[PDB]
């Protein structure tokens, strides 16, 4: 559920 | 009020133990993007948060920058995005603040930088000094 620096 | 709503959601990070939820990051990002007319205020607020927040929130603050810049580039186009260029003005100082994070969070910052480099989010003359700052800490 945590944010990861991935493409939106 | 656009800025007030954004500030409210950004500072709500203080209610939570990181890592921060995708849903929360999405809320903050959506409020930033909705407030694009006030992008300078949005950037200022993010930078102030990063300057003043507890060490556990530095990475969350970086993730707010990453999320905003990624969504803006996706939504408005890489060449038209106003957020990365605006964040670049103070970015050396922003990162000096970010690297005052717990030692076990340092790898998380480098990850973000490596991905920004791969995707040319910032020019090399910006990315390299930020990378150099991480290396000088070790």
């Amino acid at each position: 559920p945590s944010y990861s620096p991935t493409s939106p | 009020e656009a800025v007030k709503t954004f500030n409210s959601e950004l500072y709500s990070l203080n209610d939570y133990k990181p890592p921060i939820s995708k849903a929360k990051m999405t809320q903050i990002t959506k409020a930033a993007i909705k407030a694009i007319k006030f992008y300078k205020h949005v950037v200022q607020s993010v930078e102030k948060f990063i300057q003043k927040c507890k060490p556990e929130y530095k990475v969350p603050g970086l993730y707010v920058i990453d999320s905003i810049v990624r969504q803006s580039r996706h939504q408005f186009g890489q060449e038209k995005d106003v957020f990365a260029p605006r964040f670049s003005n103070n970015i050396i100082s922003t990162f000096q603040n970010l690297y005052r994070c717990p030692g076990d969070d340092k790898s998380k910052i480098v990850r973000v930088l490596n991905l920004w480099q791969k995707n040319n989010v910032f020019k090399s003359e910006i990315i390299q000094p930020l990378l150099d700052m991480a290396a000088a800490l070790e």
